[PDB]
DNA sequence: CATGTGGGAAA
DNA sequence: ACACAAAATATCCAGATTGGGGACACGGTGATAAA
């Protein structure tokens, strides 16, 4: 269950970042193909830079404050604490399902 | 009489030379050390960066250049960088190969260079990581709508560090025939260096003068030293076993030592004593290196 | 009088030893032991290469030579290997064939040599790994094209510990003919071997003395030791009290061990104590293995 | 009185001692156990060997010996063995001979030979296997093609393990009139052993001196022990049950290494009722042995 | 502890939402009828979390972490436990620091 | 037992003032809720206007001179010792203590 | 040597109320809560005013230390006299 | 896709 | 030296903003032999 959130969270941050830095949603994109190509290609160089960044500092403290960037999207209200604890605690997966998020969009 | 071993440290200074990155707004600097506390350092290719800048201060040909263009970072290589270049290529560097063009670049020289004459390790702070930052600045716009940069006004960090640090370095005295004329210019150079920073617009920091123990033998690249001072830079306390029984009980002879500026400390009793050994004379750094080259060297 | 065993410990470095290879941009380091961490290690056949090129060092003629050419990893083979060639051969190496010519070329020696005269073991690092890493790159382009390397300036990583790390060694006493004179050499280079690792122009460290635990007796390979130092570098907490008693209780004998460098460690009226039955005297390693080796050998 | 018993360990050090091979050419430790974990074995013909080899070191007689020659694998036949052969054809060794030479080699001796004697086991590593492992060869080319090898060069991986293991043998009384001679020997080679393994130019490391417990009863072949060492090596737990309640008796124990431990207090109440005072392994050997024997 | 991460996301939002009503004197019962104050209600709200992110994300360490928490933060009415809580925190508090951080961040409005 | 002796010594401090300065035995407040209403504001009053006093002060002998002299500890007659003996780390981290512990109660 | 100050606060606290059953309790209470007007007088000191198991060595080492860190003393008599009442 | 709670201590 | 008392009320920040750009490795190689 918790996949789908992170991927949720991902899809999120890619188009929030993207739109609040170059104000260009979805529909306008659709507008004119130059707008898919621009839109596209800037899409593709946050991802990869969010990608390689991600890919190294593979531990717990600096893929936790790594983690601490994308400023948790999407988190929305907090049903559920098992989230916040056991999978803080494995700290293993959850690296795997971002970097299959990340490499997801392109 | 054929190896020269040295290590070389600094005055305390504040010293930011940021080198790391983040997004979050503070330029990290580098730590390796792991004992519970954390530790700067600075990388050798910059001191090497400055060595050769210091190199072409004097007058020294050589084939690498760094010029100032597009975004990319670039180098200038000018000729093929061949064994006989008289300063830089030379004393280090390499020559690369992808496709070798064609017979061994007419069969000349030899794209495997596997000597760098001067050998180099990092620096260690010596003194532990503290927290401080400093909220130096913030960004601020344009207004006249001319060449406009960023569009807000953001706000960042930075960090710095009240310390001294030291690095050790080593060379191998195997050539006599090229090598007099162009090490001269780098034992000067040591002497002096001046840079090994990001950008001294802000804490230049300079680490021209201080202590040194250089030490020459004929041990076949062997060294009793641990490449590390005190706090307060008196590490010459492991010697003083070794320096009383250089006659006798089976121990290091006399001519077993250097000197630098830690001999001006405050004590002259034992410095009377310790001159009948070793050549603990000169108060200068920058004149210790004008007389033990000579010596390590042909004349 | 037989067997000679011991195991050596080096000062605390920075070592880089880039040895693994990855897409991700970082040279990794070799990990072999599972208590929760990792630690780094060397390849035997590492040191081997150091040993034969300081064979190679001091006069001493040899039948394997390395070459730089193409870039399919060669070796000069010279002369065919003999058992009796004088350094290289003889002391450690075998003589491998596929086709072995006719009647093993005529009858002359044989074509199985039994193994190294001494026995090597891999190092430990004893101290727990860290993922820390250094920024230390940034490569450039060429400016005008002539001999360009690859076109774009990519970024990658580097990582460094700071450790200090022991191995062991041992060998059986079997020839005295010819053994002595290149038994003399190979001791004398065990006291000071340098390099063992791929990058000495950045990340310098020599290794070869801090401390040596030594034994020479007829009883056929038999080790008390555990090959393990402590951290702070003394071992002697569990063999205290196996060091004394020379005389009674059928415990190892006085002149079972020899000393080191740890000896010069602060408190001494226990030394005297440990005088009165073992050879815990010499404190350099050097002057040590000057002795033990005429002690060990017939003179 | 009649039957001696015994396992021994030894000291963590890296492994060695490969026999499989592989396709892509990376050297393989034995695997054995199937429940989840890995474990590295040693076949007992290899330390057999290597006692043979020992029992050579000392001045021993022998009908065989190993040959280093011609690439196939040969072992010299020298003369017809005999069971009064001083020391390794009485100690063990089978015969098998197809026509059985001339007459039952002239109705003399026995045609087949037992060997009997000496019992061994298999070495358990005690300790899981990890997928660790390293690449480490780089081979040369010749520059003068002098007796050339391999045109290519390639790179292969290779592992080892921080590990430490151990065996279980036994072996029964019943001859006195020779046996006490080689016995002696037997039991101070087997004190002290080394090699077992093909490369020793790397990975160099001796199994001989740890925690050694034996039990000489004349149980005929039963023992309470499982044959299993703690993993840290504080296997003591299995006494606890047992000495305590001294249903093994009081002299159905002896110590090893293991007796050095900084508690003293139960070591001794053990004392007046286990003879484990021995803290030097080579030690209990040369005394234990004479109590087996009949003098 | 599961249970004091319950509570720091709790003393987060009660802290957010108390700051808010003190300040600007603005309560979500009005929230009906009136999307004009839904606009300045999340333009409020915004500025108030992002000020209190950027504040605790600004520096890590020991004594900042822990004086800037127990000062600028008011944390929720409970009877005993939180000695317990506390001193359990003192041992080990970069955990803590993420799970505020994870809480307050939580807060952003959609869209 | 340590940070309990705080918690009951920053209770007891705060009853105590809230006493001196208005009638005590809150269980006399019963149901008049404008009763309830005062009290909570006089007790916020109280407790705020501690928390700025102690805010405003936490550098070494100053935070000392002021918390010892205005508060009221309980007797503690003999496991008080270890309580002093420490006293460095002790206000180190007590500063904290007794921030925690004060704006643990409001209203 | 904190539970030195302690007892010699308490003994000499004692000492003035012995040198001047409801009513024995309400007695001592009423009495212990007037001599904290002596301390409230002591506490408003600053450097310099009003200055058992032995006397000889006390004056020959306490003194001593009595000059060196009487900053720390100031926490002392407040402290534990408030301790009592 | 969102807010909640009390009360004591000593020769 | 007796006794008396050891302070009282209002208030504890306000607004604007939290990095920008270019680039994340190049080449050569994957074991021979006896049962």
């Amino acid at each position: 269950e918790y996949a789908e959130i992170v991927y949720k969270i991902a899809q999120g941050f890619v188009l929030s970042k993207l739109s609040s830095k170059h104000d260009l949603q979805w529909s306008k994109c659709k507008g004119n193909p130059k707008l898919e190509r621009e839109y596209n290609d800037k899409k593709e160089k946050v991802v990869n830079e969010a990608f390689l960044a991600i890919r190294s500092r593979t531990e717990k403290q600096a893929f936790i404050d790594y983690f601490v960037s994308t400023l948790y999207p999407h988190v929305r209200q907090d049903e559920f604490v098992d989230f916040a604890q056991k999978l803080f605690q494995d700290t293993d997966e959850i690296r795997s399902l971002t970097l299959l998020a990340l490499s997801s969009q392109y | 009489n054929l190896n020269l071993f040295a290590t070389i440290l600094t005055y305390p200074a504040p010293a930011s030379n940021y080198r790391g990155e983040s997004e979050e707004n503070r330029s990290v600097i580098q730590k390796i050390l792991k004992d519970g506390q954390k530790y700067a350092i600075i990388s050798p290719e910059s001191m090497r960066n400055a060595l050769r800048e210091m190199l072409i201060e004097l007058g020294q040909p050589n084939n690498r250049t760094r010029l100032h263009s597009e975004d990319q970072l670039a180098v200038e290589f000018k000729e093929y960088p061949n064994p006989d270049k008289f300063a830089d290529d030379f004393l280090f560097g390499y020559m690369v190969a992808q496709t070798n063009d064609a017979k061994e670049m007419k069969k000349l020289n030899r794209p495997a260079k596997r000597d760098s004459i001067f050998r180099c390790n990092m620096a260690v702070a010596v003194n532990p990581y503290k927290y401080d930052t400093v909220f130096y600045q913030s960004p601020l716009n344009a207004g006249d709508s001319a060449w406009k940069n960023s569009t807000s006004s953001a706000l960042l960090h930075r960090e710095v560090t009240h310390t001294a640090f030291q690095y050790p370095f080593a060379l191998a005295g195997k050539d006599c025939a090229a090598k007099p004329e162009w090490v001269k210019a780098l034992l000067q150079a040591i002497a002096e260096l001046n840079g090994v920073a990001g950008g001294h617009a802000r804490a230049y920091y300079e680490f021209a003068p201080r202590s040194v123990v250089a030490r020459l033998t004929p041990k076949l690249v062997a060294g009793y030293q641990t490449y590390g001072f005190d706090a307060e830079g008196n590490w010459l306390e492991l010697s003083r076993l070794t320096a009383t029984d250089s006659d006798n009980l089976d121990l290091p002879a006399n001519e077993f030592w250097l000197g630098g500026e830690l001999v001006r400390k405050m004590d002259q009793e034992q410095k009377a004593q310790l001159e009948a050994m070793g050549a603990h004379l000169y108060a200068n750094p920058e004149k210790l290196f004008a007389d033990l080259a000579d010596s390590f060297l042909g004349v």
